């Protein structure tokens, strides 16, 4: 329940709601950005890519878009996503 | 590269600094010109110009 809480200041602090409610989160990052957070393991990285428009593609390729490793226990080619089983 | 033909190809909150390098190179580099010289009573010797 207080890590809950907390999570949902951070994502708030960011995004305001009467401006970002009708967007869909991507799954995938939101799985992985709260993971690491009651991880006591930092997450900005995370919330630049929140959000995808599933009309245009899947959670899957809104992420390939940066074919990169984005830390250490996630790692992104151009075709593919590695992580942790949860 | 083509980001570097189109610098709307990088994301600005994932890669600013190189973002704005590239906008500013497009922005910022010399436009070249010319101007005449020599004598019309001559021949003038060039090529493609």
């Amino acid at each position: 329940h207080d890590r809950a809480l907390a999570f949902v200041g951070v994502l708030t602090q960011r995004y305001p709601l009467t401006q970002n409610a009708q967007r869909y989160t991507n799954p995938l990052v939101l799985g992985a950005a709260f993971g690491d957070f009651l991880n006591a393991r930092s997450i900005d990285i995370f919330l630049d890519r929140l959000f995808y428009g599933p009309t245009q593609e899947s959670p899957i390729t809104s992420i390939t878009k940066f074919p990169y490793q984005w830390t250490i226990d996630f790692n992104v080619t151009a075709d593919s996503v590695r992580t942790p089983a949860g | 590269p083509p980001g570097f033909l189109n610098p709307q190809l990088i994301n600005p909150q994932q890669a600013p600094l190189l973002r704005a390098f590239a906008e500013h190179i497009r922005a910022n580099w010399p436009q070249p010109s010319e101007f005449g010289y020599g004598s019309t009573l001559q021949g003038s010797a060039n090529l493609f110009i």
